[PDB]
């Protein structure tokens, strides 16, 4: 066995395919050795190595001992790979880093930092006596006995959470101790405060080691709850404070307004005010509030500027996760543009402090944001899409393009910029002038045949290669790359028309608007780009362009995608190079209320060249005084507030609607223009009305010797071929308490045979990126799963896979990781917190319910609604049960009406069994609020049944025995609600 | 007869002001002399010039300080190399081509910390002084090198008082992971650099602690056939790991400083981890008859390098710990000269101190020390001499010897060993040299020694040194002359009287701080008459205690072996003068560094301890260049300065 | 601006000096930017 | 530019893109039109009849009334209670992205309405050119121009 191993790696100890060898012999129970390197793209030795070690590795695996696989995994993994630097301890900021005068003496007075730590302070003495370093003196911050929680990101309302943590102790004796919690209202615990945190029970920790603490607890109440955690010992009292994120139910969704301010009617027509209605979205998760934030800016840039300048963060594309190299130089795209224009229109007078060190930060930001991607640099200077993958030249080209840009305001090494451009025009360029893609990154899915699909996104990458070079020339000016610049721009003028799709057309017209703009096909292609162009109103008050032909398509979008702002983005850069400024202005207004609260867009491409277009716009058009009254109010309710918005200030802090209310934005005679952008944030308890562009199926399976399976195929638009997406995430969130295991995460990607390009565990979720979704087959990662700490009534979690650039193609999907049914009953006590916050149904026939009772319940001015109905059918969606019922008699209204005998809706959360109601069967039913949704065309009422909502059962007949008096007194209540009116 | 003695350094520091002593002698009338550093060859331009008198009230001994001025050189293509020292007076003009060196300086990178990991910043700050070790106020360039190669920051700082806080570098959330290298230079004038380093490391969760405890840091002849090794590992919530499987990987190592190994798959043996602890015995012979190697004989400064994988049996976890290395030790003992110039004086007892030093470099008492000899006269005649022994001093580490040879002997090869009662003759620490008689056409001798270096010197303190000349043409010497160099400057020179009555004379050198960390001595007298002059010369080192010249000094107050977080206390700095301090609070963890005054005294142009194959050859090991009317044979190409030898 | 060759070298201060190619043409190195003694090659320069 | 005639024979309902979308008024020879007066559809298509309501705005306060519309070929009888008006789709873009409506009575007013989404710009500007030529110089009404 160690022979047939020892001449393995004997093999290839100096092999030039070493690794193929090492990561073909890993286990892989679920593909063949031929199937995984069918995905092997570094030649066919590397896969007959890979392909031999594998079928090797299988055969002697063969009822093998753990001993014989461990010993195995010793001769592979020490001779074959080399090393990798990494580090399993953290270490913390260093402090006290500062120079004194000491005048022979001088004593200065601290606060030591919270850690255990042994601190070491070196002190160095520079004089005209030459250097003295002092003894280097100790400062050990310990802690013999301490508390420590272990509390989760987050929290799902009404799951039952054990919150794990450990008491240590380094004395070498044993002591006492009890550890008490922090009752907060909101979270439901199943003991009860005493004096108000619960209760202290004393165990003992052993000399040097620790003790398990572990609390139970159930949040009834959304947002952030503080909890605090008491260590109390004969010798003291510590006090831990702690925070719980308690998050809905459902699928988060977010939707978006804008609204542009122009009260003089400078840029278009006058615009001073605008109203936002209160919508309630249809499958709304029961007792959770519209979230809405309001955004109110001074200039088209004003919102990047609030970005950058405000340093709570930020990333303004923080739905897309990292990965790619992308991502690092998105990172600095939106310090670049501010930078630009702070710069070339000098408003450095914007800062009321000083305007120099402002731009010092900035200037500094500006490096470290453009030193992101140097990792992603390969020894030639050419770029990867994934670190330590192949050269792309498509991100090359991109990375051509930022660095170029920098470059006027930071200077960039220009031996480095002249080998990544040699790098493109000395290997990557064909005889034709188009350039060629060297990985198998796919940024992009165009439609068309194979051949068709070819000859598109062959435009489209010389194109984005030819902008790439064009922004990086003057750093590195040579007539090589001249040329080269001259055969591209043939190469394009010659195979852009007839156009194949708005989005490569807007590009090439963009990629030749750079160099020479009196050719006459170039203006040819500018003319079919115009005549693509799509108004709102007429005369037009938007212009816009929809990546698809008309002639292919002619339908209107109702909804903007990345597609959309980013082929308009290029057709606004086209016109602005081109001077043609009475053709911008609906544009800008339509790519500026496209624009979102933070000042990104959709994906990244649109993102940039959005951005770039609306500064580029703020630097060719004068600047006009700031100077409004800006009076956000709601319409049947008080004013929010105003605020006068000069250039003193314009960047304003944003304000969260948190009223029911319709918001009005609207402003008096002014000078200058605002952007109002108002972002609502719901959660959902479906996603069937929604379109997915993906198949996709998640189970949880038992394993031999608990895992994930999540699959996802893509569903090829029309005209678009079967060669699968392109650049796609696969977003698993984990359900609470369910931790992944890493390790198989990167075996899937570390290997050659990687099935995945990327992986990433954040805020509990699973995030794995790829070049491509095939629509021919399933794609599946697997992954083991393991419980952290015990979660009951656990809430479902999502399953998205949607593609980096498009984000519109999507799919989200609902999964359990647990398979628990029944929910029969919770039996007596411990049970106030799941029964805390829904309806308890009433005794059946109870004749001691006293008519007064009764009324006086309806007549509470807390109690909405009341009246009787009778339930037609009943159905369970995802966390909740809805109950279709008939209105039958309606006793009490005291906001929205409803018609009799029309359909009404309740819903109670799953998680609730006294409540169960029967199809078919009369009901009296009281509580407050209800939910008015606008479906088909018509309006809906839907109900939620929690607490104070007094249900009662209710026959029609009067065989019930002894309930003919039971109907007697209900009739009795019913006749007299009515004719009093309390 | 009259004669002249110009010193100067070695070499010439480009801004350095570098201090010229002149020194004559049969003159009784006063004269002046132009002492100058010109343009070679041509002497168009004077770099600097000094005019000195020498008169009986000056003992006819004067010194000038000239500097080259950087700004005076020209840059880039054909820079100077060489400039001529010239002495001019009424009696003599005399000149010699000196190489010059752009290094002026010591640049020190400081970093917080040595090991970063992603999205930190690294806080960086260069304490910077010129040749004189006083605040260089020069403006400094960092540049930053990814371990890639890649030159990814470059900032340039003004200095005002010797340090110099350059912006916090920010590493980026996705960096290049290795070594990171930080070379700091001067942007004008000078060739001066300095050099730092740290590393980038990306952050993994660890499962559990895993600890390795070998039997001893060294591996002698008692543990070449049994080695043990303790394996521990324990949950980071303060409990032992109860089972594990733990594999023990083992390897044969060159230098801990290459990555490069060579595995032994004969001794992968495998145990259980019990209650946290699990042991076993690495058999050093057996496993080393593979791969070669055999005997202990060999592997000797070689590295036995550890691997163990612990695969926690509950949750199939699995962490790694590593040994980079454990020395194998032939001797316990290494053996080292300590102030014995090798060079033989003809007539004069020749001592020898050996020193004994352990594995960790510590003087080791109490170790008997043998001493053998062979000589070698002028008629190739050699002479096999009676072995001596002596005992290790306890109270200083030393063994010294006295040697009395034949005054025709010229060669003197001998050998040290240990002889400690429980070591076999291989496991014995054993040392060969090789000393060489002073050459003088006049038979005339000089050697000099102190009384004795132990202890070290102290500042305020004194030197009483003995000057024994053996020579015809005793009682015809004047006086005896002195040169005393610090840190590549000639700091004192003199001249003392030659009793008449006696062979020595104590001459007493206060030693004072200019003196700190090392000093070199330089005595000779002038035999004169016909034929021509001659310089009898001989030189010793002097190691001074290393004393700032403004003390620093820092204390917590209160003082505590442990403090609680978050506890307000005072750091209370108190330093001799008034004096710039630059703090710094690190969490020690990271270092699993620096020394100043070693790095310092690479100014120092003399090497060994002192003397010379002849006269020339004494100044040449002192670091000195002199011009003389008397004889000035030296060896050939004799221009850079000495090497430092090595063994 | 064709095939002539130029090199990066220091000097007698440490600066890194570029030398080798004539009047309109700009030395491309294509060595790792540690590299001090390193050979390039000359392009042609716009105008 | 290209040519201006599109979708032949004009049916009602076609143009109004068989029910689906909304439409806004962007010119109109009548004094009285409606501030930015929006047409939506508000219920499925029974018999020849449609329900449509529509939304415009008086100062600064929106209204939204109820109509019915009996769509006859290209012909439109819309209604709302007691009020009646006669309406004839004269022309439809290509594309159903806008047409122009005439409205009898004494003086017969002409209108231009398009998709509330947006429309091609060509088969805009034809819908325009098709307006212009019917009103014949007479003083045109921008209700989506009034701040909507
Ligand atoms: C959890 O502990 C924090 C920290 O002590 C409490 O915050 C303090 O509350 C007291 C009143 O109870 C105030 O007088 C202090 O000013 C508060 N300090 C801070 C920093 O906020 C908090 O009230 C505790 N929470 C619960 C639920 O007991």
């Amino acid at each position: 066995l160690q022979k047939k191993i020892e001449e393995i790696a004997a093999k290839y100890k100096h092999s030039v395919v070493k690794k193929c060898c090492y990561d073909g012999a890993c286990v892989n129970n679920d593909e063949t050795c031929e199937q995984r390197a069918a995905r092997i793209s570094l030649g066919p030795r590397c896969i007959k190595a890979f392909t031999e070690c594998c079928v090797v590795a299988s055969q002697l695996r063969a009822n093998i001992s753990h001993k014989d696989m461990q010993l195995g995994r010793l001769h592979m993994k020490t001779l074959l790979p080399v090393s990798k630097p990494e580090i399993r301890s953290y270490f913390p900021e260093s402090w006290l880093w500062e120079v004194h005068l000491v005048p022979r003496r001088k004593q200065l007075q601290f606060a030591l930092p919270d850690s255990l730590t042994t601190w070491e302070i070196q002190g160095v003495g520079i004089s005209n006596t030459g250097i003295c370093v002092a003894d280097t003196v100790k400062a050990k911050v310990f802690k013999d006995v301490f508390l420590e929680m272990n509390i989760p990101y987050s929290v799902v309302r009404g799951e039952q959470i054990q919150l794990k943590g450990t008491v240590y102790n380094y004395r070498t004796s044993g002591m006492q101790f009890c550890v008490k919690m922090s009752a907060v209202e909101g979270i439901c615990t199943s003991e009860s405060p005493v004096i108000k945190s619960s209760k202290c029970v004393r165990q003992k920790v052993e000399g040097s080691s620790s003790h398990l603490v572990t609390f139970t607890v159930l949040p009834l109440e959304i947002g952030l709850h503080n909890i605090n955690f008491s260590l109390e010992t004969w010798f003291g009292k510590e006090i831990l404070v702690k925070t719980l994120r308690v998050v809905p139910e459902g699928v988060k969704r977010e939707s978006y307004s804008g609204v542009t301010l122009d009260p003089r009617g400078i840029y278009g027509t006058i615009s001073r005010r605008k109203e936002f209605p209160y919508r309630i979205p249809l499958d709304l998760v029961p007792k959770t509030e519209i979230k809405r934030i309001l955004s109110v800016k001074g200039l088209l840039v004003g919102e990047i500027l609030s970005a950058v300048l405000s340093q709570e963060g930020i990333n303004i594309l923080t739905h897309l996760p990292k990965g790619s190299a992308e991502a690092e130089l998105m990172s600095v795209v939106p310090v670049f543009y501010v930078f630009h224009y702070l710069e070339t229109g000098n408003h450095w007078n914007i800062f009321h402090s000083d305007p120099l060190i402002e731009k010092q930060k900035l200037k500094k930001k500006l490096k470290e944001g453009m030193l992101s991607i140097m990792s992603y640099r390969n020894a030639d200077y050419s770029y990867s899409v994934w670190k330590g993958g192949s050269a792309s030249t498509w991100l090359t080209a991109f990375a051509l393009r930022v660095l170029g840009q920098v470059n006027k305001y930071v200077e960039q090494n220009q031996n480095s910029i002249c080998n990544s451009l040699l790098w493109l025009v000395e290997n990557y360029q064909l005889d034709n002038g188009s350039f060629k893609e060297n990985s198998q990154y796919q940024p992009i899915k165009l439609q068309g045949t194979l051949p068709v699909e070819a000859r598109e996104n062959s435009l489209y990458l010389t194109a984005f290669t030819v902008i790439g070079i064009r922004k990086a020339f003057d750093i590195c000016p040579l007539v090589k790359i001249d040329t080269a610049l001259i055969k591209a721009d043939n190469f394009l003028l010659e195979n852009t028309l007839p156009a194949q799709s708005t989005f490569t057309l807007a590009i090439s017209a963009y990629a030749l608007s750079l160099g020479d703009k009196t050719h006459p096909q170039f203006r040819s292609i500018v003319s079919a780009l115009k005549r693509e162009a799509l108004v709102k109103g007429n005369p037009p008050i938007y212009r816009f362009w929809k990546d698809n032909l008309q002639h292919k398509d002619s339908s209107v979008p109702n909804t903007g995608t990345a597609r959309m702002v980013e082929t308009t983005a290029y057709a606004l850069l086209t016109s602005l190079n081109l001077k043609d400024i009475n053709y911008v202005n609906p544009v800008i207004k339509w790519l500026s209320e496209e624009q979102r609260y933070g000042g990104g867009f959709y994906s990244t491409q649109d993102t940039i060249n959005a951005i770039e277009g609306l500064t580029e716009y703020s630097l060719l058009v004068k600047q006009l005084r700031l100077s409004m009254d800006i009076d956000v109010s709601y319409k049947h309710k008080g004013a929010l507030h105003n605020y006068k918005m000069t250039d003193k200030n314009f960047l304003g802090r944003p304000v969260e609607v948190l009223l029911n209310d319709d918001l009005i934005v609207s402003t008096g005679f002014g000078s200058g223009l605002a952007t109002v952008h108002v972002t609502t944030v719901v959660h959902k308890t479906s996603t069937s009305e929604e379109v997915c562009s993906f198949y996709l199926k998640i189970d949880t399976q038992d394993i031999e010797a608990k895992r994930i399976v999540a699959c996802a195929s893509y569903k090829p638009s029309r005209e678009e071929s079967s060669s699968g997406s392109s650049h796609a995430v696969m977003d698993i969130s984990l359900p609470t308490g369910i931790s992944a295991n890493e390790e198989d995460l990167k075996a899937l990607v570390e290997g050659v045979d990687q099935l995945f390009t990327d992986y990433q565990i954040k805020d509990g979720h699973v995030i794995l990126q790829l070049n491509s979704i095939p629509s021919s087959d399933f794609l599946c990662v697997r992954f083991r799963i393991f419980e952290l700490f015990e979660v009951g009534f656990l809430s479902p979690a999502t399953f998205t896979v949607y593609e980096y650039h498009r984000p519109d193609k999507q799919c989200t999907m609902f999964y359990s990781t647990s398979n628990i049914k029944i929910q029969k009953v919770c039996e007596g006590a411990a049970c106030k917190c799941v029964e805390a916050d829904c309806g308890q149904m009433q005794e059946e026939l109870d004749l001691t319910i006293s008519a007064e009772t009764r009324k006086q319940t309806a007549c509470k001015p807390e109690i909405a609604y009341a009246y009787k109905v009778s339930i037609t059918s009943i159905t369970v969606e995802n966390v909740f049960v809805k109950y279709k019922a008939t209105l039958l008699d309606i006793y009490k209204t005291g906001e929205a009406v409803a018609e009799k005998d029309s359909e009404i809706t309740f819903i109670k959360k799953v998680t609730c069994t006294n409540a169960e109601l029967v199809k078919g069967r009369q009901y009296l039913i009281m509580g407050k609020e209800a939910l008015q949704i606008k479906y088909n065309f018509s309006f809906r009422y839907i109900y939620p049944l929690d607490s104070l909502t007094w249900i009662e059962y209710w026959p029609r007949d009067t065989t019930c025995s002894s309930c003919q008096a039971f109907l007697a007194n209900l009739d009795e209540f019913a006749e007299d609600i009515f004719l009093n009116g309390c | 007869e009259q004669t002249y003695v110009i010193s100067a350094p070695k070499i010439f520091r480009v801004g350095a002001s570098e201090n010229i002593v002149i020194q004559v002698y049969g003159y009784t009338e006063a004269f002046d002399a132009t002492i100058s550093i010109k343009s070679y060859p041509d002497k168009k331009f004077s770099y600097s010039s000094g005019h000195v008198h020498l008169s009986s009230e000056n003992k006819f001994q004067n010194s000038a300080i000239l500097t080259i001025q950087p700004k005076q050189l020209p840059g880039g293509q054909n820079p100077v190399s060489y400039v001529y020292l010239e002495v001019v007076s009424k009696h003599f003009s005399k000149s010699k081509r000196m190489p010059i060196t752009y290094d002026n300086g010591f640049l020190f990178i400081h970093t917080d910390k040595p090991v970063y990991t992603p999205d930190q910043s690294v806080k960086v700050r260069v304490y910077s002084l010129n040749d004189d070790l006083k605040p260089a106020k020069r403006e400094t360039v960092l540049t930053f090198i990814d371990p890639e190669g890649s030159e990814v920051d470059m900032v340039e700082e003004i200095d005002h008082i010797g340090i110099i806080s350059f912006p916090d570098f920010k590493i980026p959330s996705n960096p290049r992971y290795g070594m990171w290298t930080i070379k700091a230079k001067y942007k004008e004038d000078f060739s001066t650099t300095g050099t730092a380093y740290f590393e980038v490391k990306e952050y993994v969760l660890p499962h559990f602690s895993v600890s390795i405890e070998p039997e001893y840091n060294f591996i002698g002849y008692k543990n070449f056939k049994n080695f043990e090794i303790t394996i521990k590992a324990r949950y980071f919530y303060n409990k032992v790991v109860t089972e594990a499987d733990v594999y023990i990987t083992f390897g044969i190592r060159e230098d801990l400083k290459d990555d490069q190994k060579e595995m032994m798959q004969t001794a992968m043996q495998n145990t259980m981890l019990i209650n946290g602890i699990a042991q076993v015995t690495f058999d050093s012979e057996t496993a080393v008859k593979e791969l070669s190697y055999y005997s202990l004989e060999d592997l000797n400064n070689k590295y036995l390098y550890i691997a163990v994988t612990v695969i926690e049996s509950t949750g199939g976890f699995s962490e790694e710990a590593e040994i980079p290395g454990i020395k194998y030790v032939l001797s316990p003992y290494k053996l080292n000269l300590v102030a014995t110039p090798l060079f033989l004086k003809p007539g004069i007892p020749y001592p020898i101190k050996v020193q004994v030093k352990d594995s960790l470099d510590q003087l080791v008492g109490g170790v008997p020390v043998t001493l053998n000899a062979q000589t070698i006269d002028v008629n190739q005649e050699t002479s096999d001499l009676d072995p001596s022994k002596s005992v290790t001093r306890v109270d200083d580490g030393v063994a010294s010897f006295v040697l009395n040879l034949p005054s025709g002997v010229t060669v003197l090869e001998f050998n040290v060993k240990t002889d400690a009662p429980d070591l076999p003759e291989e496991n014995q620490a054993r040392e060969g040299y090789r000393a060489i008689a002073y050459s003088s056409l006049s038979q005339s001798y000089l050697y000099i020694d102190w009384t004795d270096n132990h202890k070290a010197l102290l500042v305020g303190e004194h030197l009483n040194i003995i000057v024994t000349p053996k020579s015809p043409y005793i009682d015809k010497i004047t006086h005896y002359n002195y040169l005393i160099l610090s840190k590549g400057k000639i700091i004192h020179f003199g001249t003392r009287e030659k009793f008449s009555d006696a062979s020595y004379q104590s001459i007493n050198i206060p030693v004072t701080q200019n003196m700190v960390p090392s000093s070199r001595l330089l005595v000779y007298y002038i035999v004169t008459g016909e034929q021509t002059a001659e310089l009898v010369s001989d030189s010793v080192w002097l190691n001074i205690e290393e004393k700032c010249g403004n003390q620093l000094q820092v204390h917590l107050s209160p003082d505590a072996d442990a403090y609680s977080p978050g506890q307000t206390v005072s750091l209370n700095m108190a330093t001799g003068m008034d004096s710039w301090v630059a703090l710094a609070a690190v969490d020690s963890a990271v270092y699993g560094l620096e020394r100043v005054f070693q790095f310092l005294e690479k100014s120092d142009l003399g090497c060994g301890a002192g003397g010379g194959l002849n006269n020339a050859n004494v100044f040449h090991l002192a670091g000195l260049t002199f011009l003389t009317n008397a004889n000035a044979d030296d060896s050939q190409e004799n221009d850079e300065p000495c090497k430092e030898i090595l063994r | 601006c064709e095939e002539v060759i130029c090199h990066r070298k220091l000097n007698h201060l440490g600066e890194r000096v570029t030398s080798g190619c004539p009047t309109g043409c700009l030395c491309v190195i294509r060595e790792p930017d540690n590299v001090d003694n390193a050979n390039g090659t000359c392009y042609a320069l716009m105008s | 530019e290209s040519d201006c005639t599109g979708s032949e024979p004009v049916d009602a309902f076609q143009a109004f893109s068989e029910g689906k979308e909304a439409y806004v008024l962007v010119r109109s020879t009548d004094p009285k039109a409606r501030d930015c007066l929006k047409g939506e559809p508000a219920g499925e298509k029974q018999d020849n009849t449609l329900p449509v309501m529509m939304t415009f705005k008086q100062g600064t306060d929106w209204a939204s009334t109820d109509w019915t519309f009996t769509l006859d070929g290209a012909k439109v009888t819309a209604t709302l209670g007691q009020l009646t008006q006669n309406r004839e789709v004269v022309y439809d873009s290509q594309s159903h992205h806008c047409h122009v409506d005439k409205v009898e009575k004494e003086v017969p007013d002409y209108e231009m309405w398009m998709l509330d989404a947006g429309g091609l710009e060509v088969e805009v500007e034809c819908c325009r050119q098709k307006l212009e030529e019917l009103a014949s110089g007479r003083n045109q009404m921008y209700p989506h121009l009034k701040d909507c």
